[PDB]
């Protein structure tokens, strides 16, 4: 939940990148 | 001549550039690069590559907003928002989308706003985006379609030899495991990630991760819809990946019949996309392989006449980027 | 009445075996001698210090120039590459752990019996007709009259436990397996000469296809499996911990959780201590020092078309297997007549 | 008993927690953690560690916003802006600043704006921020100081032996190379970074990088001012590092004499801080070393009477993190 | 006619050597034979496919049971651990490249001349009193009278060239050396028995301090440096490319740019093709297949106190050294009689 | 020393190779 929200706004960051 | 911008100058973006560079009489001409970095990075990282080695071309900056690669000037911009990119200014016909963040219509379509007329996404697409694998279903490409996807590396390895198996023997069901080189979405050391497995130090672990490739093959081969599931296991190699496919087929068979069907496709319909290797090679030996799929013929088994196991090698970066170029060529030749 | 044990070949397995045994309480075994090409300098140092296991929490040092002591227990260290000449009769050795990789037939293995040992446990599959055991699977068929026995491979010790359950409960028709395996000492560091052109290649740089006899060796410990499996290995650039990927057609139509539940039940019962089921999203390194032969990754179980079943299991190839060598050696001790 | 929050639950933040957990009768009580991540990451990455192995404690979630470690609950909040953190709310005395990004008075000060009293930064500071090496000058620490630094890992290794060498032989001048495990500032595969060397695939390369560690020793040993420089080489190991120091000393000497001096420092004044290793060990063997510096004695050399070369090992994660706990025990024992 | 070369030990150097020679367009050499314990099947495979060099761009196939073919050029392959028994007289061999690493003195290397060869170049420091040459430092002092010679070590060949210039230009008083080195085939893949307890440790997991003589060996090729240099080696987990870190006290006061311009003049002149200066911020992998024995990393050049110069140089320890083996063999062939 | 004497006669073995770089 907290890191997921960070990731919609910031998909390109270390904590978010998900390839496939 | 069709004008291309590369958005996201990363492993695929940079591989893409070198793949195209190797091409003779390209219908494309790449005039722009955009990335989070500047000309400083674009020039250095194009020239020096830990995986590919040194680019045999004269690579330097031109001015402060461009580079030149063998005398050709290429603009370098740096905006994280694609709506704001000079595509209308520069007369970009087509964008190669390699950031891995603009994979839906709303996102990739920002390029269209900006001036671009088409977008090839170098990843599986989100939602209702058309998805093409070269040598499988990319003949079906319709120019009316502005935003398309070239699928994943895995799906490009897998679809072509799945096309042959289902055609020649008829898949009833099956399952896939890719043993995959680590990629930039894994952490170097254990650190936060949304996926708690990709959080884990990449070069120290076997890491199961989530693939969609077994379902994506259904997008380019509808007959396979519902018939495959897979997983992925990332391992501490920096490049080159392997697929292990197990299918139950309709037509009872034996190993060499299967391997022969692949060799037959290699000299005909899947010429240039599928290869059969009869030597006892290892991952590093398929570095810079231009085929989507390279069957390791000696690992082909058939159990109980209808359970077929197939192992196939792929350069996840180079071989996938050669396919992106091929799809852009197809796009450019089906320009209306 | 503790059985006197010798380790022949103080390598990855020989050393893991001693540390495994050291951690047991009220062992029926006493380990009283080691033999390697190498001598005490090596013995003592490679036991204390371990790149994979870390420092050994015990007081390890030389005693004299032909022994070591480990928390004060003196164990003799000899160095002869011919097992026929080893002082086993003198030392009153009951069991040899054949950990060399080079005495895996009867002829080679039997040389310890010539030298005076009464029993040999080979830490590898046998060549030819050597009785083979997987603890939790067929080790109850062990007969004390058998002087030379195999504990099979690490891969066969991971696979057989969950093949046993799958066949029992779902009925395996045919199947195939691939193991994604940590590099082992048998591969080259850099590209160099090997009888296997794939194991010739730099281990830590490559994904390396190589053969496994695990598929047909499962039929040795579960006979109903004869002819039904085949497999391969892929060595990967990790120093320890491996994973088996099994795909089987089964007779009972099913779905993933029923399969996972069945392993859970076994882990409670007849495979307690041998089979485990992990529900968290772990990676290879988290299974280091796992005492289980097989740890199912439950979240990866899959069924396609109701009867093609994919299962992924984790094992520590060095430690886990060696815990099973202690267990087999304990079963020898308990059946000593 | 002082109340601590960990800002930045990364390699140091979590090494710090585990190090503290290992202490007996700590004057510190850990009650909060902050990260850009969430309880879901925090509890998982704390329990499972690729470098340290599984934490032998009962780690579990305890609400949507906390975790339990061994019964003791610990709040987990998640805010990139230290000002917004609830330190006033939870009674936090001291912040462990392990984010790598609040290293100046202005940034680190926000923790105090938000209600903390003290900030301990786990990196060199920017500005004339008071900096301390335990065993070297940590005795000069004053409670007057709100924001203080524990210096780099390399500086905690280097400073303690450089202290002994200057004291007992008198350092004229000298140069340093640290051969350093990769860290999370490095890329996994070539990709953009502002440092064109840190851009490069960490686990594939020897990567030279700038260190300020040599000039920073002169902050904790002013006598060394102007006298040292250095470089770092990052290598494909995930933890544990080595410093290679060449000095010219005033007092003519010989290897064994230099070593014996170290051994005497280790029994007396740098006890628990400097150790001397007399066995032929390799890097993995110094994992979870509680010493900041372990001299490799068989590597000590003296060329032409007055050129000494000393090699020292450190666990850059655990060893430093043990020092961070010591510095905070010093802060706690001098509370006003 | 061209001098006939046989390669003994077709390992990393033997193999790099053949690939280096093949790319030369002016050569007085003819490679007509290879000996290694592993057979023609290995020879051919491991030459075509290399995990470090990638795939040999050439048509490599077997030619009978006892040879291979390289772009039509036939090359025989034999397998004898005993140089005395090799068919050198029969095959007309002029020079042997000793790449086994085990025949490093007169009496062992000598066995090749006994078998029919006339020269031996050893790809390693010689044992005893062997004439030692470094192309660009003292290789001009080779005489056709010397039947067995050494090309020293890869570290020595990187080090000597920039030490030549430093001493000539600034004057060395003393100095010390660390090489941060790619792991080599003498280290174990996983912890295992070795006479050296540190080479015993897992190469790919560890920073491994090891013994070097590279720093004294420079005195063989630069006699003015006798007694003045010492050093260590740190082996680290890369498969190739290494770097030397030299700290020296010079007699002439200077500053980094002065030192770099000096290396830079040399690179243009007396060390053309041997010494190079790098002014880009590159990393190990970028120096793969560098033909230069030494590449200064100019950005890292330091001077403390006017006279303590620290200098960092890069070398492809396999490829760049083998290009020097080729070059010494060209000097041997040009001085024939 | 057992291994040291072995390595005299078998310099090319796993437990013996000692490359001076
Ligand atoms: N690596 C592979 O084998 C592989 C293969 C096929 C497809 N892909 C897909 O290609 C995409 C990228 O993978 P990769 O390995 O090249 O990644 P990468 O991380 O190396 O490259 C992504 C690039 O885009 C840049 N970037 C990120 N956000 C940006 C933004 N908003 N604006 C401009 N630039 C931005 C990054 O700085 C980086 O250069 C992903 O979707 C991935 O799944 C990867
Ligand atoms: N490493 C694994 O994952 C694994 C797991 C289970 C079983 N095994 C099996 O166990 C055996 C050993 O494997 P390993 O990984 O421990 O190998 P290893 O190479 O580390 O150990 C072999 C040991 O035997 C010694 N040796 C060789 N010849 C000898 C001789 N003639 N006399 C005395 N000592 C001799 C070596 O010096 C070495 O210390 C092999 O058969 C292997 O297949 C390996
Ligand atoms: N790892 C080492 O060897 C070592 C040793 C000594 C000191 N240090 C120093 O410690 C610092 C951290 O290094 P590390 O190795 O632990 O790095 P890391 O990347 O593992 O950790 C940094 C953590 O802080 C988080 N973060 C980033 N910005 C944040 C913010 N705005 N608010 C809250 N969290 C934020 C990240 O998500 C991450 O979890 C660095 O400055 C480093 O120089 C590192
Ligand atoms: N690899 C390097 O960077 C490097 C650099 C400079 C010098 N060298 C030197 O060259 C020597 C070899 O090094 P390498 O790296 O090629 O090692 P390597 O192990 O790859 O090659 C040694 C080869 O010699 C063979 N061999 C051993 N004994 C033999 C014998 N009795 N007869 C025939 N063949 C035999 C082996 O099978 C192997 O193919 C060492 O002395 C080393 O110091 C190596």
């Amino acid at each position: 939940d907290p890191l997921e929200e960070y990731c919609k706004d910031n998909p390109e960051t270390n904590e978010c990148r998900t390839y496939d | 001549k069709l004008k291309v911008a590369i958005n996201g100058f990363g492993r695929i973006g940079r591989n893409f550039l070198r793949c195209w560079h190797g091409r003779k009489d390209s219908p494309l001409d790449i005039i722009a690069i955009n990335d989070t970095g500047g000309v400083k990075q674009a020039s250095h990282l194009l020239k020096y590559d830990s995986t590919l080695g040194i680019f045999d071309a004269d690579v330097k900056p031109s001015g402060e907003t461009a580079i030149s690669v063998d005398g050709k000037i290429i603009q370098v911009v740096s905006n994280r928002n694609p709506s704001l990119l000079p595509w209308k200014e520069l007369g970009i016909d087509i964008v190669i989308e390699g950031t891995g963040v603009f994979v839906d219509r709303e996102g990739a379509g920002k390029h269209i706003e900006a001036g671009a007329k088409k977008v090839i996404i170098t990843a599986p697409g989100k939602g209702d985006i058309p998805t093409y694998v070269v040598g499988v279903n990319a003949d079906a490409y319709s120019h009316d379609e502005p935003i398309i996807s070239n699928a994943s590396c895995t799906t490009n390895c897998l679809a072509p030899f799945v096309k042959v198996l289902d055609q020649k023997f008829g898949i009833i069901k099956g399952t896939m495991t890719t043993t995959h080189s680590y990629t930039g979405d894994q952490r170097l050391l254990d650190a936060s990630h949304r996926d708690l497995r990709r959080a884990r130090a990449a070069a120290l672990n076997i890491v199961p991760t989530s693939t969609g490739a077994a379902k994506a093959v259904a997008l380019v081969l509808p007959n396979l819809k519902g018939k495959l599931n897979g997983i992925a296991l990332r391992v501490p190699t920096p490049n080159v990946s392997v697929v292990d496919l197990v299918v139950q087929v309709s037509k009872k068979t034996f190993a060499e019949e299967v391997n022969a069907a692949f060799r037959d496709s290699a000299e005909k319909e899947l010429k240039g996309i599928l290869d059969v290797c009869d030597e006892p090679l290892v991952s590093v030996d398929f570095r810079c392989s231009d085929f989507s799929t390279t069957i390791d013929s000696s690992l082909t088994m058939v159990m109980g006449d209808d359970m077929v196991k197939v192992i196939a090698w792929y350069d996840n970066e180079w071989g996938y980027s050669q396919r992106v170029v091929d799809l852009a060529d197809i796009v450019a030749n089906n320009w209306k």
